[PDB]
């Protein structure tokens, strides 16, 4: 993923 | 406060001056000139009191649904409404009156605003199809 | 009382011409053309009131459409020539809409391409542009604005030390958020850095502000919401917590915040009192991408889906499948909703039909766009035009107007 945006994992 | 209105005829209406003072006109001659009675020459007491009505139920988006119903009445009677709001400077009422009238004209054929008001067609054959061709 | 009335005869006659005109001015443009043929002195009332002028001018003041068209085409210089130039421009406007819509439909454009000519790390990850630039942050720390005319480069912004993930601008300030944490505000003239706030702990996703407050939202699943007085007197008024994985997106009114995270979830707050409100759940993957405005909010998802939202009621309104990857920006206007995708594509959506439950699923994707080759990170549009950016380092204007 790119440093924009994040998901829920850890 | 109550401030009396006298008509062309000479009929006077006691109206509360929060409702006399939505006529910027009536509201200088109040605050301006300091006249009691308010004389109105150009308002006879037929529209006179139409126009308090419309006042006092006004202390307006496009058209609501009180305004249709008291704006059924025939053109003349739309026409010294128009007339009245003028003279008064009662900006709503004119507005309302003005958008009446072309809400009558709206959506019809040249042929169907003439019956509308009864206008006579006094195009010349060579003109109306110049005036046709250029739209 | 007389039964019927030529209002546009009488009122001219008693030397009250602009009444008439008031009235006339109310007619669209197929009832003014009527009212044009009803008789000699009607057309004189239309044409000694310029009444073409003054259709053409109100449709400038209330249709953005009208008032781009008016600056782009020319004929806005006339505005605010006789009255039969007005009514012959009148349907060439017309005509030049309709080859406008038919280019967004068919997806005929021109395309321009700036190549940021990043040195090492490539990517623009946000963009915002006006008649005039194009203001950009890179992955290279530095912010780029660009001539929108000869697409050149007119500045570069330096002093975050991690990537610029997210920015907007007004006619005063450029505002932006890094990898490094922190905001920074600079002067969208000269460039000059006038503020840095140190808050949060973890990358600046997001930020938007208006009429002196901003909200910024982390990878620390945090919300914060500032007062400023000044582009130097900026004060931290609220720290919204709830979220419960990075914050991505933040947009707001003057009603509610509106928040999206990697947990999968949209977030409601309320603008005065910083409050909770409702938590928007329905996408099954985390959340990329959102806009707000009015009642609707539209937000894209790792769950490759896009969903439009009712603001007050929470419920979802339309769910749009067909991007084949994580949708990773996405606007709307009154007219359409334009997205960008991790596989490099954009697709145009008919956000009328979109909202209209009737409509099929199959009608709304107006076009997929393939002009970029990495994830594309931000767009901006309006009537007549895309700019998008990249991860390919490269930003796109999509010209439908040709
Ligand atoms: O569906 C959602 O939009 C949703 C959105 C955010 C969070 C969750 N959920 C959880 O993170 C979760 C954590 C722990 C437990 C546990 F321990 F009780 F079993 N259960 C849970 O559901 C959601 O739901 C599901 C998501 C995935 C699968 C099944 C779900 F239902
Ligand atoms: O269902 C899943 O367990 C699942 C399985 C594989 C991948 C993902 N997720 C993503 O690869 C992903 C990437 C980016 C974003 C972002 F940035 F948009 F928010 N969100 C995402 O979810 C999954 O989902 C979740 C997993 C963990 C937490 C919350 C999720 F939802």
């Amino acid at each position: 993923l790119d440093s924009g945006i994040h998901s829920g994992a850890t | 406060p109550s401030i009396k209105l006298q008509s062309s005829d000479g009929e006077i209406f006691e109206v509360d001056v929060e409702i006399a003072k939505q006529s910027v006109t009536i509201k200088t001659m109040l605050e301006d000139l300091g006249m009691d009675p308010v004389p109105l020459p150009n308002v006879n007491a037929a529209i006179l009191k139409k126009v308090i009505q419309w006042c006092t139920h006004h202390k307006p988006d496009d058209i609501p649904v009180w305004d249709q119903e008291f704006l059924k009445v025939d053109q003349g009677t739309l026409f010294e409404l128009i007339l009245a709001a003028n003279y008064l400077d009662i900006k709503g009422l004119l507005d309302v009156t003005c958008k009446t009238v072309a809400n009558m004209i709206k959506g019809k054929t040249p042929e169907e605003i003439r019956k509308t008001f009864n206008i006579k067609n006094d195009f010349t054959e060579e003109e109306e199809a110049q005036v046709r061709k250029e739209n | 009382s007389m039964l019927q009335r030529d209002f546009i005869t009488a009122l001219p006659a008693r030397g009250l011409d602009h009444i008439a005109e008031n009235i006339l001015s109310y007619l669209d443009a197929k009832s003014l053309c009527a009212a044009e043929l009803v008789c000699k002195e009607w057309y004189r009332v239309t044409s000694d009131g310029m009444l073409w002028k003054k259709l053409i001018e109100r449709m400038v003041r209330t249709d953005s459409l009208w008032r781009g068209l008016a600056e782009r085409r020319g004929w806005g210089q006339y505005l605010f020539p006789p009255n039969s130039f007005y009514r012959a421009l009148y349907p060439k406007i017309i005509q030049d809409i309709e080859t406008i819509e038919s280019n967004w439909r068919c997806g005929r454009h021109s395309l321009q391409r700036i190549h940021c000519r990043s040195e090492t790390s490539k990517g623009v990850y946000c963009l915002q542009y006006d008649d005039q630039k194009i203001v950009s942050g890179l992955r290279d720390n530095t912010i780029k604005i660009w001539d929108k005319n000869t697409l050149e480069c007119k500045r570069i912004l330096t002093g975050h030390t991690g990537s610029v993930l997210c920015l907007q601008y007004d006619e005063r300030v450029i505002i932006t958020g890094s990898s490094d944490s922190t905001v920074r505000v600079w002067d969208v003239n000269t460039g000059e850095m006038l503020n840095t706030l140190i808050h949060h702990c973890e990358a600046v996703l997001h930020l938007r502000f208006n009429n002196g407050m901003m909200v910024t939202c982390s990878k620390d699943r945090s919300i914060a919401v500032w007062d400023m007085a000044s582009p130097t007197d900026i004060t931290l008024r609220r720290v919204l917590v709830g979220h419960r994985a990075a914050v991505n997106v933040v947009d707001f009114d003057d009603k509610y915040i509106v928040s999206a995270s990697g947990d999968r979830t949209i977030k409601v707050w309320n603008t005065s009192t910083c409050e909770f409100v409702r938590t928007l759940n329905g996408h099954k993957r985390g959340i990329a991408c959102l806009q707000y405005r009015d009642r609707l909010v539209v937000s894209g998802s790792s769950d490759n889906t896009i969903r439009l939202w009712d603001i007050e009621c929470g419920a979802c309104l339309r769910v749009l499948e067909g991007h084949e990857e994580l949708v990773r920006c996405i606007r709307f206007d009154n007219k359409r909703i334009v997205s960008g995708a991790y596989d490099g594509k954009i697709k145009v959506w008919d956000l009328v039909a979109a909202l209209d439950p009737r409509a099929p699923a199959g009608t709304l994707c107006l076009r997929t766009l393939v002009e970029h080759s990495g994830r594309v990170f931000r767009l901006q549009f309006d009537e007549f035009q895309i700019v998008s950016s990249s991860h390919d380092d490269t930003i796109l204007i999509w010209d439908f107007l040709n």
